[PDB]
């Protein structure tokens, strides 16, 4: 009851991989959690998916550049709706080409 | 892509040994909703080729938790500005609900016009109302996101502005003709008694002394509207305001000290008590008790006709503290007020060694004891 | 009967009430308000909070017009000259100790602005240093009701 | 007539916003905030006004008067 | 124009009206507080409150005037802040 | 540093002696001394209307000297590396002398309207001879002191075409402007003391 | 009744009624359109936005020249000594409360317009601290028409 | 009779004890603030240890307030000459008394934050030196309570 400081839970789980981008999507849909830093050596080339998230990086880049030949044309961005993330399947590479 | 971003660096948060199939991962959660995240795991194993629910164990070996608090359109901007000075302790007592009221209050208190009061509620009242609106407007004018991210804080505070300022009874050093008044027409002082002094009046400034029969009588207002327009009335506002401040300002101090009771309850801690909440709480009351039962023996044992040789309120509790009476002088309130200063002062005092130095030394064979 | 330069003491205590508070306020903002422009620079985020010392600063102004006020308010011709010097006292026991507050603040302020910069924890520290500082007015404003309506 | 009745009517007013008002919170999340905002308006404002009338009782000393306004308390009120 | 003033128009416009109309009644009532708004002379103390009552209403009408001019910003600001 | 420390040092002790006798002279019930119509009369009108007269000479020469020193040190600076500075900048000097003239005008104007008085008590003395002696030295402050600045003037901004002019010899001509302004202050310092004189006689 | 001297208080009131916030509003206009000039070679944008603090010392000379007036049409040949006082006290209290006044919005000028070529976000806090500076001639102000008007 | 001048050395008393320990606990918390303020980036956690001498600087503004209230509750227009001596005798000692604590609570202070963030062992010894520096504000204050009372 918020007359004081809100009881929280530690708690350790067993994530299944082809579950994890899942799980970790649907946690910040959720909004209500906050993960541990597991590792204390993650820096860019210690990271365990650094490929996934440098192909990331660059598509902001791209979706970026893109954007500002966009804007510099004054063509309308239609900005429509909200949208789920992309599958855990491999189709960020359709997405990259 | 940015939400695909964020995940994999979510992910990479996480931990693969060498040798590990699955990902380790750990989360602070609500208590109330650990059911609500383990759907949630089951939903994203669902919404995948995997049929393992990834399901949580509670954790009792544990580092204090971070702290949260849900917030709310009349909750948050409360919440922030206490979060502003710092967080607070896991489990410990939010000040952001007291502070809700409190804060608008002591705002009001300071802030007592009426006019003012108004303008504010106004200011508020249109950033609420166009709320849908504003919400999806630009936010680099930094100022207009500060008073709007305000504006229920801000439509309190003003409301109570509205309260203290009516009840001040001021608007621009101007009245309100809503209430009645004590104060007496010409004709109440043309009664043989006194009726030169209306005369005087055509060429010189008078006082009227509050004397019986010539005073209009006790009010059931607020603030007489006369002050308004009187030339001494600051020494009559002065008297309230400040006299008012103080017994504000003990009455929050004595509600702060009882509020670290409760916290040192739901902590279990019996030191804490004994050592702190007792010893300082009676320090606190027995001097601030005094002086705030003074004040309104003050205001309810004289009156105008007794005004003139009246003690100072201010001279006894400071005579009170220092034991420095001389006998003589201002004149004594009330039978045996001497011991009852005595006493007060004595009984605080005996306080202070609990608090300086009796909890480290129980505390030193506690420790002692604990091998 | 009492002396005709009687009230020029109370007319010192009123002016001393808020002239040195002014000076004491003026130094405090001064000094804190170039140690926020300085912060300023590479902290955004921290412009509005950092106005603390500022704002306390005015605090000493108001000590110094509640006793110039309520000194001011209670002259008349007729003041008994002790009552004058009893409104000195007031008006220089705030005002030169707004001026030590004044001080206190404005170097405080400064560089617990600075090192609220360089090191974000400092705010809880600058805040209760500022309140040391800021109570000087106040005891200064104690001893001038006191004075002011013995 | 006493004040006492004007002080038992505030009193009686703030003290059903602070015990009746709570009684009659909903259930829910801000159950808590809303009956300590009921419970802590009605102590302060309560305080705050009691106090300002108490102060008001037993004026030591009534107000002075420019000579135009002691002229104009002949017919304006 | 431009929105920036038709805003302040809007503002002022409220707040002049609220405060002027609410000074016009006080003056109106003859209300005590107010004798030092009122610009009153030594002959206004002569036969009787006559005088007095006079210049309240004068000054009331200044503020009922002045209120008519915000009322006149009012309208004129909310049809700027539609059509810039 | 210490002169300056000095100067302060007795300007303190002596404003804290003031303070002092002041408050003193007040709350001992002594103002029948502290009696500033005592000063005002048994100091003679001949010490005021000297004052003025040795001042409104001196200080206006000091701030000619000033004026000359300024500009003249700059006149040789720059004419080392250009020679034409050495004539035309001149006219500063020119003005600086002026500012002195302006004293030496004023004051043999003032000086030849005094004349003795034959009488030593402040009623025999009366009302127009104490105002012509604070009055010829208010003009002859004035004078005075208003040459002093106006000659630093002259000086300061008579380097400024100087240097100027011995970077580019166009600039001479327009930035002249300003020396007559800076000459006119010792100008309207002589009109005035001329009016503060005007109407004086002693006997 | 009244000392012929009487009036020579009351007129040093008005003289510092003016006299020191003109000091005040010269040292503010000096010392922040110092840090204007400096500022405009870099951002010739914010030459109109940085006139604020030149704004407010005006604004300080204009409490001067409020009370100096106020004191000068009050004035008379047979002025009571303790009225006298009381606009000295008025004067002082005006224009040292100036004084104080606009050497903080000289200060704060110049830090806040230099801050804020380096950073537009401190224009907010710049004006807020301003106004912070300015109001200790207007808390000035209000004790010296109390003085003045008792 | 008694003199009416006789309570303005009273009111002085009273003043000096309260200004000149304000100016001390000033000096000795802007110092110290600086240090703290300046010390802070290095080792954040030593800000709630190194508040002792700004504490510290606090007390010597509470034995001029003390002073200065005992002084202020045994004026009088009546009193006589020799009590109001005794009572600016009080004032001067506890107000220069705490001038002198808080110069070197100021130096010490400042000394000692920034030595003690470099080696913590210093503490111990700070602690101490700052004893015997705010030692000096209690002289002045004892002697002020035995003149206060004779």
């Amino acid at each position: 009851e918020l007359f004081r400081s809100e009881e929280m839970t530690l708690a350790q789980l067993f994530l299944q991989s082809e579950a994890a981008y899942c799980c970790v999507s649907e946690l910040e849909e959720l909004g209500k959690v906050q993960f541990r830093d597991l590792n204390p050596d993650v820096n860019v080339f210690q990271r365990k998916f650094v490929n996934e998230v440098r192909r990331c990086e660059e598509m902001d880049r791209k979706l970026r550049f893109v954007e500002k030949e966009i804007r510099k044309a004054n063509i309308p961005i239609m900005d429509t709706g909200e949208n789920p993330e992309v599958p855990f399947p491999r189709d960020m590479i359709d997405l990259e080409a | 892509v940015r939400k695909m971003k964020a995940i994999y660096h979510t992910l990479n948060l996480c931990n693969i040994d060498v040798t590990q199939k699955c990902l380790i991962a750990e989360v602070w959660c609500p208590v109330t909703d650990l059911d609500s995240i383990q759907f949630a795991l089951r939903r994203g194993t669902e919404h995948s080729g995997s049929t393992v629910p990834s399901i949580l164990n509670r954790m009792q070996t544990n580092q204090t938790p971070p702290t949260y608090n849900k917030t709310n359109k009349f909750t948050h901007g409360f919440q922030n500005i206490v979060d502003a000075y710092g967080i607070g302790t896991y489990r410990e007592i939010n000040p952001a609900p007291y502070t809700v009221i409190t804060f608008p209050f002591l705002f009001a208190v300071m802030f007592g016009d009426f006019g003012h009061g108004i303008l504010m509620t106004l200011f508020a009242v249109w950033m609420v109302l166009r709320e849908s609106r504003i919400l999806s407007q630009k936010n680099e004018n930094e100022m207009f996101s500060m008073v709007f991210s305000g504006r229920y804080i801000i439509l309190l505070m003003g409301l109570f502005s509205i309260y203290t300022g009516l009840i001040y009874n001021d608007c621009f050093s101007k009245s309100l003709n809503i209430f009645g008044s004590s104060w007496s027409v010409r004709p109440m002082f043309t009664i043989g008694n006194w009726t030169e002094e209306t005369l005087l009046g055509s060429s010189v400034l008078q006082l009227n002394p509050a004397i019986p029969g010539v005073f209009g009588g006790p009010y059931p207002f607020g603030i007489d509207p006369i002050w308004n327009i009187a030339t001494n009335k600051l020494t009559f506002l002065n008297s309230f305001k400040m006299k008012m401040s103080v017994i504000l300002g003990i009455i929050h101090m004595l509600f702060g000290v009882s509020l670290s009771l409760f916290n040192h309850i739901y902590f279990k801690k019996p030191l804490n008590i004994y050592f702190g909440f007792i010893p300082e709480i009676i320090f606190m009351s027995s001097l601030f008790g005094y002086l705030v039962i003074l004040i309104f023996y003050k205001w309810t044992a004289y009156d105008a006709h007794s005004s003139r040789n009246a003690p100072s309120l201010l001279i006894h509790f400071i005579n009170m503290f220092l034991f420095s009476y001389p006998e003589s002088g201002n004149a004594m309130l009330y039978s045996g007020q001497k011991g009852i200063q005595c006493f007060l002062i004595v009984v605080a005092m005996l306080c202070v060694p609990w608090m300086l130095l009796f909890k480290p030394l129980i505390l030193r064979h506690q420790y002692l004891r604990k091998k | 009967n009492n002396p005709e330069y009687s009230s020029f003491f109370g007319v010192m205590g009123a002016s001393s009430a808020m002239v040195f508070s002014a000076m004491g306020a003026a130094y405090g903002t001064a000094k804190s308000g170039t140690g926020i422009a300085a912060m300023s620079v590479m902290r955004p985020e921290l412009i509005m909070k950092s106005i603390i010392p500022v704002v306390m600063a005015g605090i000493i102004a108001i000590y110094g017009l509640v006793v110039a006020v309520l000194i001011a308010n209670s002259l008349t011709d007729g003041i008994t000259l002790y009552r004058s010097f009893l409104q000195l006292g007031a008006g220089l026991s705030v005002g030169l100790s707004g001026l030590a507050a004044g001080f206190a603040i404005g170097i405080v302020g400064d560089a617990g602005v600075r090192g609220t910069a360089q090191q974000p924890r400092l705010f809880v520290g600058m805040i209760l240093i500022l309140i040391f500082a800021e109570v000087l007015g106040l005891y200064g404003l104690i001893v001038a009701l006191i004075l002011s309506t013995k | 007539h006493s004040f006492a009745l004007p002080v038992i009517i505030f009193t009686t007013f703030w003290g059903l916003i602070g015990i009746a008002g709570p009684w009659f919170v909903p259930k829910g999340p801000n159950r808590g905030v809303i009956i300590t905002m009921l419970v802590a308006t009605a102590v302060c404002c309560y305080l705050f006004w009691l106090i300002a009338i108490l102060a008001q009782l037993n004026p030591l000393f009534g107000p002075q008067l420019k000579n135009e306004t002691i002229w104009y308390v002949r017919f304006l009120w | 124009c431009g929105p920036k003033l038709a805003a302040c128009g809007i503002v002022l416009s409220a707040w002049g009206v609220i405060m002027l109309i609410m000074l016009g009644i006080f003056f109106n009532v003859h209300s005590a507080v107010l004798i030092e708004d009122v610009p009153f002379t030594e002959k206004d103390f002569e036969n009787g409150p006559q005088n007095i009552y006079n210049l309240y209403e004068q000054v009331s009408y200044n503020c009922f005037i002045a209120a008519g001019l915000y009322l006149l910003l009012g309208g004129f600001s909310f049809c700027q802040v539609r059509l810039n | 540093t210490g002169l300056e420390l000095l100067y302060l040092g007795i300007f303190v002790a002596f404003w804290a002696c003031m303070i002092v006798v002041g408050i003193c002279y007040t709350i001992f019930d002594l103002g029948f001394r502290f009696d500033v119509a005592w000063f005002l009369t048994e100091t003679s009108p001949f010490m005021w209307s000297n004052l003025g007269i040795g001042l409104a000479i001196s200080l206006s020469v000091v701030g000619a000297a000033w004026g000359i020193y300024i500009t003249g040190s700059s006149i040789i600076g720059g004419g080392v590396k250009a020679p034409r500075i050495k004539t035309k900048n001149l006219v500063s000097i020119i003005f600086c002398e002026a500012v002195a003239i302006y004293g030496i005008i004023m004051a043999i104007v003032i000086s030849n309207m005094a004349e003795p008085f034959s009488a030593t008590d402040p009623k025999a003395i009366g009302h127009r001879n104490y105002h012509a002696g604070y009055s010829m030295f208010g003009a002859g402050l004035t004078v005075g002191l208003s040459n002093l600045f106006c000659g630093v003037c002259v000086g300061i901004v008579g380097s400024g075409a100087a240097l100027a002019d011995a970077q580019n010899p166009s600039l001479f001509v327009k930035i002249l402007i300003v020396e007559i302004f800076g000459s006119a202050i010792g100008l309207f310092g002589v009109i005035v003391a001329i009016l503060q004189t005007s109407r004086v006689k002693m006997g």
